[PDB]
């Protein structure tokens, strides 16, 4: 393929700069894409230049057209959470009439700056059956990893961002589960 | 805003088997395009059609491809015999005529999932978990919990419900599903969600909560000769009302 | 041998049948086919991909397949509103042209029914004064409505041409700057009056084009002679013949760079 | 518009009888360029002809080069047959051992 494009994730905090590199191999008159595909939707333009030196700008991303380094690089200044996707560079050839050809996609997380951690873990028991329950770990800072199991009957979730828009409040959570009776939320995650 | 359209949604095709699936480009649109893309990967081009002519097809597509768009409107794209590697995103993009640097308007596609055996398909079970009382009086916000496990295939859209309507303020799922046996071709898999809402509100009974998890499964046309209820495509949802204790 | 020319001939005869066919060309010299069949550059030499990498000229062999088609159809929709224009034939003359030391010369030229519709000067279509009305609103459409194919014209032309032209000729120098020699011969007949007498002076498999065939009566030139044209042979060489006719008394010369100043003197008994 | 073919006709080289050369059929200066074309001996068709691709002048009239192998004997007769929407009927320009056909 034409289109190289940075390996991800890349991981970065709000307010952050964030800096995806493409590069491609093209002749004549082609023209340059950045698509984004936000989590559980479809493909979409998020910016283009059709010609050369031309910048492609849409809400704080901008990407310029450069032939003499052969580069696409998608820039934004201050990254917000919600930017947090898929983003795929391309290329039009047939001297910008051809099919998009795409790069494998570089996926970015934009973790939310907590200044206030709260980190602790917690039992929620089954709203039907009150045997069966599940691990909360939540309010960590964002630079905390989450340990995978080590144990093939407990189940632990990557970290995920959950934002109270109404609260301007954003926090962090990881899941466990277990069949195990004698199950013990302690442990699940290491302190 | 009626955009690209792709039907169906998703498919479950036994290994073997032929599948058709088909376009409707956004009205005109004369640049007709139809790509494959796997989780991980960018699209990757399979053919072009320029009206009804389909002036380019990918060297390396399998002579077990074939597409048509007989009237220069909609498109139809059918695998004979599919295989496990036939497995992936179909996707269909329009483009205008006669504009240069076009956009290329993408459909949501249509999730064609491959299987060895369709009795190996399950919809999930479904459970909400209720707040912490300790997250309450330490926090005053309550994380409910909503864990869908056991399903074949892995594709899933969970969603939230409070009173009534869908939710995305609050609201955090999985990226991806789990596999419940990690070392298996044919593990079930599990996908868990959170739901954060004030303590004051879970806490008066009056409010409804619900999760619910679309599943992408069977078709009516599939054979079915297990006693269990066909696992087609279905909703399946577990609900919860606030409690003061 | 200094200019590239991509030509197309587009012939409209039914609203149900029409035809796209093309070729590139160094003057006389075809260097490209299209296979119209597979949508496909045909190269008729092995040099005929000049310093281009494949990968270059596969993305333009689609260029050409959908423009082909697209501009086949798009003329068809315009032209099946009225039946009654049918048949016509559209030409198209593209390429470029060097000169030491200049900006090279690039063209895009349309014809209408064997005569000049349109131009590409600079980055305006400019109608022909010769094509009236039809002309005028055709460039209005190209210049108001096509502005993507207008930079599409403009780059090909002014980049791409004089590139690949370059290259062209530096891979197919010895073939296009060779040097073959004439066979000569003389033959007489009876002519149909006057005289009663025609000589024929003929040279043929010469190349490259420029060629001196006179008849002389000693070291002077003998003027009153029929001179032929330069006819192509298939191997890109050249025919020409000239004719005196005498009432039959008591030299035809022929000068071609190939005999390094070294002319054929055929005498006639 | 419309142009009416000219025709030339002419061997590749000097014609020797029993020595094989090529017959050499030019038609120029036709538009348009839906046209038929074929070489004759004794006035029957060749089967085996052969033709450079359509190209035109610079007054857009096209042109072409159609052209076979053939052995001149003494008595053997060659032509080149041409049809076109502005000819009414196909016209036939010989072969002259000496002058070719159509002149100019
Ligand atoms: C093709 O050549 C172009 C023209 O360059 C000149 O001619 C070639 C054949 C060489 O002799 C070179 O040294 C001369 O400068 C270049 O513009 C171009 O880079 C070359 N390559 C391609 C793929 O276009
Ligand atoms: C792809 C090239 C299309 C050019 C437009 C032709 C306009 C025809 C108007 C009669
Ligand atoms: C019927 C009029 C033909 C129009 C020819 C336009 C050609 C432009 C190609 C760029």
């Amino acid at each position: 393929n034409s289109v190289t494009q940075m390996e991800g994730p890349v991981t970065l905090s709000e307010e952050a700069f964030l800096t995806i590199n493409c590069t491609y191999t093209a002749y004549g008159l082609y023209s340059l894409f950045w698509y984004v595909q936000y989590p559980g939707e479809g493909l979409q333009l998020l910016l283009k230049a059709t010609k050369a030196d031309d910048k492609g700008s849409n809400k704080g991303f901008e990407a310029t057209y450069r032939k003499e380094t052969t580069s696409f690089h998608l820039e934004k200044g201050s990254v917000q959470v919600s930017d947090s996707a898929v983003y795929f560079c391309a290329l039009s050839g047939q001297y910008g009439w051809g099919k998009l050809q795409f790069g494998a996609g570089t996926q970015v997380v934009v973790t939310p700056d907590i200044q206030n951690p709260d980190p602790a873990v917690y039992q929620l028991r089954d709203s039907k059956s009150s045997d069966k329950s599940v691990c909360l770990f939540t309010d960590f800072d964002s630079q905390t990893q989450v340990s995978q199991s080590k144990d093939s009957d407990v189940y632990i979730t990557d970290k995920c961002v959950l934002d109270m828009r109404s609260m301007d409040f954003k926090s962090n959570s990881a899941v466990a589960w277990s069949q195990k009776s004698d199950f013990a939320c302690a442990n699940a995650f290491q302190n | 805003d009626t955009g690209v359209s792709q039907n169906p949604r998703h498919k479950i095709t036994k290994r073997g088997q032929n599948v058709t699936f088909r376009c409707d480009p956004i009205s005109e649109h004369s640049r007709l395009y139809w790509y494959r893309q796997t989780l991980g990967q960018g699209p990757e081009f399979l053919t072009y059609f320029q009206n009804e002519a389909q002036l380019e097809k990918s060297r390396l597509l399998s002579d077990r491809f074939s597409a048509e768009r007989p009237k220069g409107s909609f498109s139809t794209l059918e695998i004979q015999r599919t295989e496990q590697g036939d497995s992936a995103m179909y996707l269909c993009a329009s483009s205008p005529r006669m504009v240069r640097g076009a956009e290329a308007f993408f459909g949501q596609g249509t999730r064609l999932t491959v299987v060895e055996d369709l009795n190996k398909v399950f919809p999930p079970e479904v459970a909400v978990f209720e707040p912490s009382e300790a997250e309450i009086s330490h926090t005053q916000k309550a994380t409910l919990v909503c864990l869908a496990t056991g399903f074949y295939p892995d594709h899933v859209e969970l969603s939230w419900w409070v009173n009534g309507k869908e939710v995305h303020s609050g609201v955090c799922t999985d990226p991806q599903p789990l596999k419940e046996q990690p070392a298996l071709q044919d593990s079930r898999y599990a996908l868990s969600s959170r739901l954060r809402v004030s303590a004051t509100f879970w806490q008066d009974p009056r409010n409804h909560f619900r999760c619910q998890v679309q599943f992408y499964g069977l078709s009516e046309n599939d054979e079915w000769t297990q006693d269990r209820a066909k696992p087609v495509t279905q909703i399946v949802s577990a609900e919860a009302w606030g409690r003061a204790d | 041998h200094v200019s590239f020319h991509v030509i197309q001939i587009f012939s409209f005869v039914n609203q149900s049948w029409a035809r796209g066919q093309g070729s590139g060309w160094l003057d006389e010299l075809q260097t490209h086919g299209w296979d119209s069949e597979s949508g496909t550059i045909i190269f008729l030499h092995n040099w005929s991909k000049g310093n281009f990498s494949n990968e270059e000229l596969s993305d333009l062999e689609l260029l050409f397949r959908f423009y082909l088609f697209g501009l086949t159809r798009e003329i068809q929709d315009h032209a099946s509103q009225d039946y009654s224009k049918y048949p016509f034939e559209v030409q198209v003359k593209a390429g470029c042209e060097l000169h030491s030391g200049k900006s090279p010369e690039g063209f895009f030229q349309v014809a209408f029914n064997g005569l000049d519709l349109l131009s590409f000067q600079n980055t305006t279509w400019v109608p022909s004064p010769g094509c009236g009305s039809l002309a005028q609103s055709v460039c209005h459409l190209l210049n108001h409505q096509y502005e993507g194919v207008t930079e599409t014209v403009y780059n090909l032309i002014r980049s791409t041409c004089p590139r690949f032209l370059l290259g062209l000729l530096d891979a197919g120098k010895m073939y296009v700057h060779r040097q073959v020699r004439p066979e000569a011969w003389l033959s007489s007949r009876p002519s149909l009056g006057s005289g009663q007498l025609l000589l024929v002076c003929h040279a043929s498999g010469f190349y490259p084009k420029p060629v001196w065939v006179t008849w002389m009566r000693n070291e002077q030139e003998q003027l009153g002679t029929k001179h032929g044209d330069i006819l192509p042979n298939a191997d890109g060489t050249w025919y020409l013949q000239v004719i005196l006719e005498v009432a039959s008394e008591e030299s035809c010369r022929v000068r071609h760079s190939s005999l390094g100043g070294q002319d054929i003197i055929l005498y006639w008994g």
